[PDB]
């Protein structure tokens, strides 16, 4: 698995990779890794699958249930809190096997500049949280791959469409050097899956988009 | 006596009652349109309880706010269990009597409160929407076209029973429901909707620059 | 003074009682059939405890209603504790009768409720059906024919003695129960039926346009 | 005030045992003998509560079968803890009799109910059925001939005195016994006895063809 | 120890071996392994003698206790439940060498045919339960070689005679082949013991019929 | 032991075979292991069969139970999720050794298209779950088999008759390599259970055509 | 009567609000003002909740002293778990209805307390301050202007009204509010600001030379 | 009637208190006096509760004493908990309303007490002395002067007020506040000082020979 | 990780590097590890950076949440007290790797002599306190080489600005001869952070002086 985030000029991207396998087996090919959280925010787990899909249903739950309690929604710490407290109160069940890594993406709407506004937070597995100045994160058994090569390609990144591209192409490199993490599956058609966070909100991403720029990465790298 | 000490409790929730501001709840094309006449900006009768699940209340304020908050976590807890899907206005008004049933028996002061729980259909599907009124004794009933609750409820009952329109606009229905609640302005005023347009969440609120140009 | 307080407090249980829509169940060749003077659509008066036990009430609906759902998880636990075989009526009648007592003595209010559990034979099997009236107080009866419960239920009772007969078809007994519920229509009518010739499940609502070609 | 209070709770006791129907408990030559007048074969007053011991019940249905619940659970846990021949009739009258008088003096309301606790001798041993009386209050006796219990006892006693027979038949002690009771066929009358003759089960109920033909 | 169970035609026949032996030594030569369970019903217990006594006597005392407050007794179906819910209860204790492996005998008076309305029913250390199709089943350390001599005697089996000396055979086999099974002592006079099941209810064999069958089966097999 | 379910147009169907083993010794030849879990919705437990056994009538008893409460169904995601919090909760026993994977085939009234309202749900180890829209998935020591014969096999699949023929005959490819796994037995007549879902709800196969269909399977491989 | 028993309650609570000290907030340029006349310097009527909340009270010292220390434990608790930017005023405000309706329904002696939470807007924001009234029996009200504490509140209230100026300067708030409660020296006058300046704790003590200069 | 209770209740601690030997807490040059009128040697009704704190008490002894000894243990707690000089007069002072307010409004009597907590300076600073005092019903104040408690107190408070002086010597002090408290001999007084000058422990004993000398 | 704390005449200065490792993979190159507990005290915890970040937060709720209680803050003694509990609270999950050892830094208001009023309290593992005379304090990985090169420095130290020269000098050697330390990082201008604590309380040091000082000590090493 290998879930990757990335700040653009006016918001975040977060992409994941679709396969899953249990030891060399693969057992999925169309996961959805990356869930819009709520309207500013996408959370990515990577690790075991169960666990990561409980707990993005955990944490939905969790900021819905406190807007609707108080009326109003949690600041953006207190959303980055909540989701250190559920890894950390994991942490125990992780040495088990259990093990569930979150990457956060969001859209800061009470942010001073809105070019800026987009954050991408990243988890230890202790439960400590940093909010990544860098511009990208990366999360899952790729993540290094995907990592070392955003730092070559983050320069591109311009506006939504660049850094949808970026990280697509991140994607790509992750699944070229590790074998837990899917490639473009242009025989059964299925692509990463991605969520753009601007100013109007989080939305997914149509698999259109991203099967045309997988499709000119394969051609590049032809 | 029993008789008596149930009497007397009934007279005090219902004076309690009586003495407090109007809310309507009534449906229209959109969904259910809640109008509470409210002053205040913070302190809100009409809220969310989940996706196409809203709530209506008139009486103390901390009473029905805590049975709010209460109707909220069972909700959510619901819909965690199970599905969100399985989470219906049926299931909260059904809660909510047996809870109001059971502060008017055994609690010291019984709950000087009235509510309306509202469902409106899924995105994409026909029905009817759902109003329960639950009393301050838990006593359940299941009202077609509109709920009023709190202060003198016959006059505006008698209204909207004149003036209530099916299928109506969502600003006819904001004129009519004002004008049986006069029987007031933008501000002193909370309005809301379940919408039953919208993908997920139901609920939205509508005060302010829209409230004036819909009122 | 027990003996006085007693007495008023089946008083107030009987005079909620009074104040209540009607419910008949009748044997029939088929089963059991329930019918209740019920507006509602949503709240139901008639329910399936069991494959073949099926349960009616009259009084406050959430305390009949809270019932209910202790006599469906109760029957839910022995059928997974034994078997789905051993649970009968007769137990879920004197669970009814214990929880009842013990409520009408120890409550704080005693429960204007009276319920009827009624049951079927098993799938190829042949046995009268089975009626017991479980009363405010726990106080439980054997009805060989019919139970009418809630509201004045002298005139309905007669009105069935004079008209009741044994081995009935379903749309006959269903014009027998109606006109001593009179003594409505589609509408305001809940009915169901312990149907004997389903293999497992008995219970069977009768609604809507079936009800009314029925009727 | 205490002694008042006490008074009138056992008078609500006495009158609730008054408007119940009546059991005879009497030993003939081949053990003991249960007969009562009971319209329902389904609620059963007259049960077994171990291997030679017999239970009879008079007044709230719901009440005494709680008590026969709890004696069976006693005597089935004694004689698993000791042995089957250690469980006597002796000790389920004393729990009895404890329960009884704990519910008279604690509980909101007491027991309206009247119990007989019989034993017969073991298999192949020759003893003298053993009869105990328990009243709504705690008090236990023991008698020697017959127990009556429930409804008018003074003229059915006087009855069985002058014509109860030592070491009656089955049916001269059931002529015995229906006339007492009489001072009524096969249906509105359940039997039973504690045969001594059988090898560890004494308990045997007596019932549809073999009641009218030994009647 | 060995219990055999098989049916025949009106019924079904219980038998079981004499023996206890703590290790090589043996302590018991009069073990009552089959217990009337109650007026249809027979169980036979397998495994350590102290567990298998205290199961039989919770199970009877069990359904004596249901039937009792119930006024009915259990049906077949909810005295299967609660020996496998008994033998589920006992893991523990099997890993504490605490054991026990139940075998239940039945005649279902509820069948619609009488002529097969016997039942066997096979638990499992898991709890598990199975009703044989097959009319023989077997417990105990000899249960495989009391098997594998009803799989070529159960022809044979036509009445309740017939199903008797099928089982007292079964037992003899069993005893040949596993020392922890004993057979019929000729000398001490001790021969298994047995319970038929028919729609009479469930009696006892008396020993002299056994020993009659023992002694045919041990001349036919000098 | 192998549990099948695949989906054809207008319906899916579930089977399973027959053998139960205790190690290397087949203990049951007649294990059904296929349950009408309600009347849209049919369930198979893959692993210990006392757990399976279990698993399917607490599965069972939840359903009704709600169903009954609240007058009203659960819809699909709500019973995926009730099986999966079951799945999720036997993880100490699992590690312990009682070890239940289950599969989940149903009829989804609800969807937009009543063709393709065959739903087939896997469960791994930890409670996740997983919707197949391969249209085919096996559960069992043999489910990787049996899927690689639905792999080849799947093309065939137009209608229930053909969708049936399938699943009996990635069963027999099952039971051809895996041993634990039982095959059709032409001897005794036992065959593999199924159970067919669509409109009208979820029904048995009667054994007579599964037999059919296994002896020409049988025919055509020799 | 139970009526009877909450009207004297609503007596005691308020006759020991009559016989209290009077306390004044009220919102000017700078955040929110409180004065209130306390001839103690070591007990304190005004407090500080949570960064930009502020407390003020009036009635007996240890009540609302439990009170405060009870509001500060849950901001800080709330501030934990989430951020310190998602306590708001409005939150401890209906703690505070929630608490004091429970107190005064289920205590044996009310509290006689009269609460007021003030917050303003954090650093670099425009927002009107709010305050927040709770009442002794949990009641909760909005006041834009000012809240008036204890003692005989009409005429301070009227005077208040007749002499409020919106966005006034820190001396003319504090001679408005001193003229107001007169109707005092640095002595018996405690003096606090919630300071809408400053960076992250807005609550001030204004005592001693600096309240000379400034009153 | 909570009224009348609470009423009576304050008549039954007053008059509880009225009965009772005075003592008298007065601020001097050196600290803080106590001076009590004791004829026990054996029982105390001051004593120390910390290093610079004081603790004095009039009416029931084994209430105060009870009282002082929770005081003591909530001292030690407090300054192991943090540090010995984070312990206050104050906060014990507070600890003591808060737990005489739950006693007056909750225990079936009110505790028939009236406590002073004193408190010095630490060493090497100059603070002036602050005196506290707690009634019966947890009403708490502060004393700038002096304290008097018990008995007819107005005498003792006025010939106090006429004859106190700041500042005063040890033995000046010690002869006004007993010529006060007869308003009698060295002995049945009990004399101590919280003694400013200490360096850890300014509590300290003066009885005997060193008494008669200081009188 | 490394800490430095000294006291110069007139108060008291603590720096803290920059760098967080996972391991020897650099994770963390922005990292504060100082915080401004209260106005005039300042910690810095060492170890796992969760808990880190999680007893910052914690000790300056409680110091805080006093404050407010009693409306006097905590003596210095007090302030240590709490600390060092809240050290000895942490030792079972330290022995698990959740490890953090914290350094106080204040200015006590009550003490007479002002020109010596700084404080250093340094806590051990077990959560013994010492409140260093000698002047300086270092904790973390590179705390040895810091104190040693504190050592031959601090008779430099006469003022604050000395003072802090002296620290970043510390924090430089302790990054040079150990690498999970940061150094100062002119390629991204990331630079120790610092906090001064004098008469005045506690101010955060700008980054454009720790960074002249930085380039100052670079320029001489070079």
């Amino acid at each position: 698995t290998t879930i990757v985030a990335l700040k653009y000029p006016g918001g975040v991207v977060m992409a994941g990779d679709r396969r899953s396998t249990q030891g060399n087996m693969i057992s999925g090919r169309d996961v959805r890794k990356v869930y819009i959280t709520d309207d500013y925010t996408a959370t990515g787990i990577a690790g075991t699958a169960a666990v990561a899909v409980e707990f993005a249903r955990l944490y939905a739950v969790e900021l819905e249930h406190y807007e609707k309690l108080e009326g109003v929604p949690l600041t953006f710490a207190g959303k980055i809190n909540r989701l250190a407290i559920m890894v950390r109160g994991n942490l125990a069940a992780a040495m088990q096997g259990l093990l569930a890594l979150p990457l956060l993406a969001g859209y800061d709407i009470h942010a001073s500049d809105p070019q800026s506004a987009g954050r991408i937070v990243s988890f230890d597995a202790a439960g400590g949280w940093n909010i990544e100045e860098e511009g990208y994160q990366a999360v899952g058994s790729g993540s290094l791959f995907a990592k070392s090569s955003m730092k070559k390609l983050y320069s591109q990144v311009t506006d939504g469409d660049s850094g949808l591209r970026v990280a697509v192409e991140a994607l790509y490199d992750a699944a070229d050097d590790d074998s837990a993490t899917g490639g473009p599956d242009l025989v059964r058609g299925i692509f990463p899956t991605a969520v753009i966070i601007d100013a109007d909100g989080a939305v997914d991403v149509p698999e259109s988009r991203i099967a045309e720029l997988a499709r000119a990465i394969i051609e590049s790298r032809s | 006596s029993p008789e008596q000490a149930m009497r007397e409790r009934s007279e005090l929730a219902r004076k309690g009652i009586a003495r407090a501001k109007s809310v309507v709840a009534l449906a229209y094309a959109g969904g259910v349109l809640f109008v509470a006449e409210n002053p205040s900006r913070s302190l809100q009768k009409i809220s969310e309880l989940y996706d196409r699940v809203g709530f209506a209340a008139a009486g103390k304020f901390n009473e029905f706010d805590n049975l709010r908050r209460g109707g909220i976590q069972f909700a959510d807890t619901r819909g965690y269990a199970y599905d969100r899907r399985d989470v219906t206005g049926r299931q909260l008004a059904n809660v909510y009597a047996q809870t109001l049933g059971t502060i008017f028996t055994e609690q010291a002061k019984p709950y000087e409160v009235e509510l309306c729980v509202a469902e409106v259909a899924h995105y994409g599907e026909t029905k009817r929407p759902e109003l329960y009124r639950i009393t301050y004794d838990g006593s359940i009933a299941d009202e077609p076209h509109f709920v009023v609750m709190g202060g003198t409820t016959e006059p505006i009952a008698n209204a909207l029973k004149e003036s209530y329109a099916e299928n109506a606009s969502l600003t006819d229905a904001l004129r009519i429901a004002v004008a049986a609640l006069r029987a007031l302005g933008v501000a002193s005023l909370e309005v809301a909707v379940l919408d039953a347009n919208r993908p997920r969440r139901a609920f939205r609120r509508i005060t302010g620059s829209a409230l004036q140009a819909l009122l």
